[PDB]
C-alpha cells in the first residue's frame, strides 16, 4: 500500500 | 406530487422493534410502536399516491403518519412517482433510486459521457465492461500491446484464439458484442515518456490502470493538473487491491501532494527493475469494480465517489480496508501556491 | 538446496530505513542499517544460490546475514529455487508469495470439482475466475434464459445470446477461455428443500442463487447432512457479501449465531422486494468468493470467510464481518 497501483 | 415505496426496501422484526430498508441505508428503530407505524405508512404508498391520498387510507394519527413519512422520504424508502419509468439498464435504476436520484436523469448523464481507459490490461478490461454495460456513451481504449496466453487470468474478455491480436481491438469487439448502443474507439499508444500524454484525448474522466514505467502515475498526474483533466488511478500491490485517488481539477488533492548511497543504491535499482506483480484475478477484479463504481458516481452525480482525496486499499489475505490521505495541500510542488 | 528471491518483492527508502516487500507482507524497517543489510543478502539471490554460497558471497557479518536470511525466508521473499519453474504462469507468483509450490497448488486445483449453484451475477464472475485459474471441473446448475436486463452484470453474456439457456452460454464461454477444463450443466432451480438432493457432490458449492429467500437456510441444513462444503455469496443492495465458508466439523454455519395486523403488511411488502443491483457490488462479492474457493482448495492460505460473513460497503469505506463460529444449541448441528 506504499507503492504503485 | 405522487410518492411510491421503492421495491428495494425490505422490513424485518428485529431485536425489540425492527429494521427498515436493506444495505447501507438500513435503519434500526427500537420503539415497536413507531416501527409499526412506519410499516403502516409505507404500506399506504405501495401505489403511487400523494401525501393526503395516502393519509386517508392510513388508520393512524396525522401527526405520526407525518413522522413516518419524513422518515421514509429522507432515507429514500419512498421516492417521487416519476422516478419509476423494460429498459436494458432497468436493473441499475433501483440502485440510483435508493440514493434519491432520478434514474432517467442519471442514465442520461452516462450516455453523454466520454470515458478514456489508459492501459487495457487486467484493470481496464473489467472497468470497460462495467462502464460499457452500465451505459457509458463513448469509451477510448488506449493500449499498443498484444494479447499473450498468460493474460487469460484476469482479462475476462479474452479467449485463447484472440492471442496475437491487439488488446484494444479485442476489447472493442467484445464491448460492442455486449452493448451495440455505445461507441468504442482505439488509440495505438503506450505512455513511455511524459510527452506521450499529449496524445491522449480530452474526456469526462481518465481511468489510468497500466503499471509501467514505475513513475507512470506521476506523469499522468502532472499532465492532468495542468490539463484540468479528471482522472482516477487503479491497480494493486500484489495481494492488495488499490483504487484512487480520483483527481478532480480544483476540488481535490493530486497524487504528489502528500508525498541509498553508493553500492547499496545499485542493489536497490536491480532488485526493483526485477519486479513483476504477483497478479491474482480476485485482487484485480476488486480493484476494477470499485474503480468503476466511482467513475459511474463521479459522472452520474448521485452519491460521492469513495476515492475523492484518498488512495484506498482492500486486503485479500485479511479482512481489512484502509485509505491513505491525499487531500489538497497548499504546499504542493505540482499544483500548489 | 537452492534459494531464489521472488520477483514479487520490492524495496524502497522510506522514513528512517525502508520498506521490504509489497502488499500484505510489506514490512517497514526502522534501522537504516538493518534495512541495508536485508537488501544486501537479498541481492545474493536474484539468481539462485544456496545458503553457504551467498554467505561467502555477501561481505556482511555471518551474524547479520543469518538474521536477514531467516527474515526473507519467513516472509517468503526468498523461496526454494525449485518453486521457480506456462498458462497459469501469472498465478504462480501469487502462490509463491505465500510460500507454496505453485505446481502442487496448480495440481490440487486441476483435481477439483466445483459446483456453481446459481449462474447469475455471482455465478458468471465466480465461474470465469475458477476456470481461468485451473479448477479442473465445474458444474453449472440453473434453469433460466438470458435476458437483456442481465447484460449489466453477467460479463459472459452478449446481446446475441439473449434468450438462450444460461448454462449453455456460460459453458461455451468458459471452454473458450480455458480449453483444458471440464465444464458441465444441470438444468435445475432450487424451489424446495428437496431439490438440493439433485445437486452433485463436489469439493465445494458456490451458493450464489438468491431465490427463494430462505434458500441459504435450506442449503445450510442440507450441506450438514451431506458433509458438503459450501460458500454463500451475494449482496444486500449496495453491500457486497461473501461467506460463511462452511467446512464440516471445522466451522459453524448459518444457524449458530403475534400481532396479525402488522405482520400482514410486513409480508405483503417484503414479497414485492427487488434487489437494488449494481455491478461493482456484484463483482466484489464474486471476486472474494472466488478467492476463498481457490484458497480452500489450494490450501496455501486461509480463506477469509471461514466462520464469517463478510460485508464490504460501497457507499462508504468499510468492511465488517459477523462472526458465527461453532455453536451447540442449533437447529442443524
Ligand atoms: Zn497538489
Ligand atoms: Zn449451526
Amino acid at each position: 500500500m506504499r507503492t504503485g497501483n | 406530487m405522487d410518492y411510491i415505496l421503492g421495491r428495494y426496501v425490505k422490513i424485518a422484526r428485529y431485536g425489540s422493534g425492527g429494521l427498515v430498508g436493506g444495505g447501507g441505508k438500513e435503519q434500526y428503530v427500537e420503539n415497536l410502536v413507531l416501527w409499526e407505524n412506519i410499516i403502516k405508512t409505507a404500506y399506504c404508498f405501495i401505489t403511487p399516491s400523494s401525501y393526503t391520498a395516502a393519509l386517508e387510507t392510513a388508520n393512524i394519527p396525522e401527526k405520526d403518519f407525518s413522522n413516518c413519512f419524513r422518515f421514509l422520504k429522507e432515507n429514500f424508502f419512498i421516492i417521487p412517482g416519476e422516478y419509476n419509468n423494460n429498459n436494458r439498464y432497468s436493473r441499475n435504476f433501483l440502485h440510483y433510486q435508493s440514493y434519491g436520484a432520478n434514474p432517467v436523469l442519471v442514465q442520461d448523464k452516462l450516455k453523454n459521457a466520454k470515458v478514456v481507459i489508459l492501459g487495457c490490461g487486467g484493470i481496464g478490461n473489467h472497468v470497460s465492461v462495467i462502464l460499457a454495460t452500465s451505459g457509458i456513451g463513448e469509451i477510448i481504449l488506449i493500449d499498443n500491446d498484444q494479447i499473450e496466453n498468460t493474460n487469460l487470468t484476469r482479462q475476462v474478455l479474452f479467449s485463447e484464439d484472440d492471442v496475437g491480436k491487439n488488446k484494444t481491438e479485442v476489447i472493442k469487439r467484445e464491448l460492442l458484442k455486449r452493448n451495440s448502443e455505445i461507441s468504442v474507439s482505439e488509440i495505438a499508444l503506450n505512455i513511455n515518456d511524459y510527452t506521450d500524454l499529449h496524445k491522449v484525448p480530452e474526456a469526462d474522466i481518465w481511468v489510468v490502470s497500466a503499471d509501467h514505467p514505475f513513475n507512470l502515475i506521476n506523469w499522468v498526474n502532472k499532465y492532468c493538473v495542468r490539463a484540468n483533466q479528471p482522472y482516477i488511478n487503479a491497480g494493486y500491490v500484489n495481494d492488495i487491491a488499490v483504487f484512487g485517488p480520483l483527481y478532480v481539477p480544483g476540488k481535490t488533492g493530486c497524487y504528489e501532494c502528500q508525498k541509498e548511497k553508493e553500492n547499496i543504491d545499485h542493489k536497490i535499482k536491480l532488485i526493483n527493475s526485477r519486479f513483476k506483480p504477483a497478479t491474482f484475478a480476485p485482487v484485480n477484479n476488486v480493484a476494477a469494480a470499485l474503480c468503476a463504481a466511482d467513475v459511474i458516481k463521479f459522472i452520474g452525480k448521485y452519491s460521492e465517489p469513495l476515492s475523492l482525496n484518498k488512495r484506498i486499499g482492500i486486503w485479500s489475505d485479511e479482512i481489512k480496508i484502509h485509505s491513505q490521505n491525499m487531500g489538497r495541500s497548499p504546499v504542493c510542488s505540482v499544483c500548489g501556491n
